[PDB]
């Protein structure tokens, strides 16, 4: 639904000239969870504000659920705000009233509903998991919850369109765990499509569909979030759990290792899995069929862009000929095998 | 003490007048939010240079020596230069640019750009966001308004002292050169409890 | 030229009332600090629920009056109830609560015990740890003591009555009777930019 | 060097004494740093305190190199407060002052020498590094610089013992390794001797050598941080890898897990091995041995100690005697497992 090709902005000191973004071409598919990551600091800001205009770009056009933004028809422009939403990097909720009260505020503007204010509303607070319980309060309730209330004034509108920006890296992870399930939920729901930009990388794999890298101002990878694997960029990729298994190991577990074999020892592995099923008994299966034994230095699992990952560092044991069978006995049932040196 | 009665009432209808300069007058320079010109809507051209500037000189200016010179105006504004009534009026600007600048902090003390990306939100065109904007202003200018009748109080026994009548008017005939225990004492008792009422008013 | 002259000395005459009282009166009481609440240092109790409300009372009294009042007081104390001698006594004490609250301000601003982890060296109370938490004291308080100057004199502004002397009874004088177009403004712009010199002093 | 004995502290509300420290005993040699660490508010965050004796505790004898200190000499204790120096749970700098500055207030206070000072502050700023290229820039550093000048000031004084609070608690891991390593030099060569206070045992595994685990005003277990392994506070004898929790991260799969006991399910175990050995292939032993396959969620290993933690989140397939074979058959063989629940 949201379409963007080119969207350049640049920025007028009036002495200077600062590139904002260069030539980016974004295809959000509807129906999604889109991510558009970058480095801190990187202009992601501005992109996010160029869906709607609050930012204007220079260059490209916006085409939002099929209609295309020129600056110059600011009544068309009202018009689109009700269909695409947005969301905050701090609370962002007003004082003056209660949490019944900032949902209603966008409905008011344009519609003024004498009474599907309390129905949307309550519909919304239900739907947020924050209504029964704490409809009362206005401006101090603990901080999780501070962000439904915004994010129910975001559905208020019932738009197609529900935007992020860094919503979840302010609240303390448990909090940020939470929102974004929320995030889902209204989205298996609604069917609401939704544009996500983010600070870190679980921000992306708990509910990326698609995610964009940003460095800078020029696009650089995007891709469906299982694939991106793409050009060197790996830290980000490193940053969930890959920065404890790949980088860190044990750390003065490397003495012990050796760039090359050498007399009676084992041969340290890294056991990459697939898209498998649960079950995955491989290294059971192995033990039991082949003779062999299994030392784990170090594993994880998660379920990241809609398929199972599974990644584990593992000294194997056996018979020169039994280890070596085994690693082809995976590899037919798509096991990814690499050895990094022998302890 | 007949008299403490009326001047007691005198001092009140000082704040009666502040009503009406406090921000019919305060506020139109309170514009100058609009005038920072960094985007806060409009603020064209550099208007923010000496608006500000000229207020705060005033602000500067020190209270009996703004009314004396403000007699010129005040003999040919009202029919009587010395005027209690008349007095409400030399008093009315010693007070706007103090609290004109009262109307910008309360403005800016409040959470940013974030709610103005409200606009973003509803429709929010010109007026429609102005309409946002008061909600959150109010316990901004009202707490400031409470704290500018408490100084501006305090003023008027000056007017008492010179200018006009007042509770001042009284402590100062009395005090300033009868010197009675009796009224003075209880002049400045009087006025104490006067200022605090004025703060609770505020809640 | 003759007129302005013996004025304004007297006016910053009010400078000589700091020297005298932003010392004595004013940190000597910025010892609320150890009664805040947790006795930063042993010397709290109940006294500040009371001592902090003086302050607060005393600022709840208005300039003149509360000069009036002390006139009788004025005489009691090496007074003879008129002129500059005089006149400064009742300022010190109008000014008493705006400076000592200041203190209060600057003595809380600066980073809690965090500091007292001096003590943890082997700091030792004294000069040594009080000697060196003005340090970090000063930049609050030079801004303190300097508003408080632009006050006073304004303060003395609101002398020109019978218990006070200078500048302010030759603008009180001429100004309140005998309105010179030329000398009252002279007074004016005399006092807005020795104002302005008194906040650039600061620094 | 550091013997706290029978120590115990509390506090009087007039209303209400509120315990804090219950007869604590601490056994810290010399040349060794030592790490206690607590809950969040478990009085540790107290103690540290008591030894440099800047609280006034109730009870017990603080001896400090030799010297009993007892609240009854203020002279004399400052004699010792200058051997014995502390960084902080936060900054501490004067604002006021440079680096130099700082640094040097200790040696400028009870000492007073007109050369000494320069050249020790200079060689400690070396020491530190924010020296060579740190005089003059006064308190506008970046926090594990604000830090160094902190430490650089307790090593000033020329101290035996260094009381370490929380030093790294507001400092990012970036930071917090480089900064730990600081004091670990210090350690390995000044001679020094450290009692550290922390949150996280991640700072109690790159340098503690001696532990305390603290809830209550009372020390639950104290030893060498190897043999820690005995006691309830496993988390945190956990603390972890943030590979194993982040299994959970994807709480679609914690929420998966039902506690309730029900027929034709698996369960999820918690295995700690307990220092076996590397040569500790006991899953694939029961996976030959009780026909059981083992689906590894988790799992990590690090050496602290010079020693190997280990931990797991594991499910175990089987017909119900076989789990409860294998279990078993771990705990035989030195494992703690508990039941999480069941998947």
């Amino acid at each position: 639904m949201i379409k963007l090709s080119n969207i350049t902005k640049v920025f007028h000191q009036g002495t200077r000239t600062i590139q904002a973004l260069n030539n980016v071409s974004l295809h959000v598919p509807a129906g999604q969870i889109y991510g558009v990551i970058g480095a801190s600091g990187a202009g992601k800001s501005t992109l996010i504000r160029c869906v709607n205009l609050l930012e204007r770009p220079t260059e490209g056009s916006v085409l939002v659920d099929g209609q295309e933004l020129t600056t110059l028809s600011e009544s068309e422009l009202t018009k689109a705000r009700r269909q695409i939403g947005m969301i905050f990097q701090h609370f962002n909720l007003l004082s003056s009233r209660t949490v019944f009260g900032n949902v209603a505020l966008p409905l008011e503007l344009d519609n003024t509903p004498k009474d599907e204010v309390k129905r949307r509303v309550t519909e919304l607070l239900s739907l947020v998991g924050l209504g029964d319980k704490h409809d009362s309060y206005p401006s101090n309730l603990s901080g999780g919850q501070k962000q439904r209330v915004a994010i129910a004034r975001a559905l208020a509108s019932n738009p197609k369109v529900l935007l992020c920006d860094e919503a979840t890296s302010a609240l303390d992870p448990a909090t940020t765990r939470s929102i974004l399930e929320l995030l889902k939920d209204i989205n298996r729901r609604l069917g609401l499509t939704i544009l996500l930009i983010t600070h870190e990388m679980d921000v992306v794999k708990r509910i990326c569909d698609c995610v964009a890298v940003i460095s800078n101002g020029e696009l650089i990878e995007q891709d469906t979030v299982s694939e991106v694997f793409s050009h060197p960029k790996t830290p980000l990729a490193q940053k969930f759990i890959q920065s404890t298994l790949h980088l860190d190991i044990p750390e003065d577990y490397q003495e012990r290792l050796q760039a090359e074999p050498f007399t009676d020892c084992v041969p340290m592995l890294r056991l990459e899995f697939t898209g498998q099923s649960v079950d995955a008994p491989l290294l059971s299966e192995t033990a039991r069929r082949f003779n062999v034994n299994n030392n784990i230095i170090s594993a994880q699992m998660d379920y990241a862009g809609g398929v199972k990952f599974g990644i584990m560092l593992t000294e194997m044991h056996g018979t020169q000929q039994d280890t070596q069978a085994a690693i082809a006995w995976l590899q037919e049932h798509h096991v990814k095998v690499e050895v990094l040196g022998y302890v | 003490m007949w008299l403490l009665v009326r001047g007691v009432w005198e001092t009140l209808a000082m704040t009666f007048v502040s009503g009406f300069f406090g921000f019919v007058i305060g506020l139109p320079v309170g514009v100058l939010l609009y005038v920072t010109r960094p985007g806060q809507i409009i603020a064209n051209a550099k208007l923010y240079r000496t608006v500000s500037a000229i207020v705060n000189i005033f602000r500067s200016i020190p209270f009996i020596i703004l009314l004396v010179w403000m007699i010129p105006f005040t003999r040919v504004i009202v029919g009587t230069s010395i005027g209690l009534q008349a007095a409400i009026v030399p008093l009315t600007v010693g007070a706007a640019p103090f609290i004109a600048r009262m109307v910008e902090n309360a403005l800016l003390e409040i959470p940013t750009g974030l709610i103005e990306a409200s606009r973003a939100m509803g429709a929010t065109p010109m007026q429609i966001v102005r309409k946002v904007l008061l909600p959150e202003a109010l316990p901004g200018l009202v707490n400031a308004a409470t704290i500018t009748l408490i100084t501006l109080v305090g003023y008027s026994a000056m007017g008492g002292a010179v200018g006009a009548g007042g509770l001042g008017q009284i402590g100062y005939q009395y005090g300033y050169i009868g010197y009675n225990a009796t009224v003075m004492n209880t002049v400045l008792v009087l006025l104490v409890i006067l200022v605090y009422l004025i703060q609770f008013a505020g809640d």
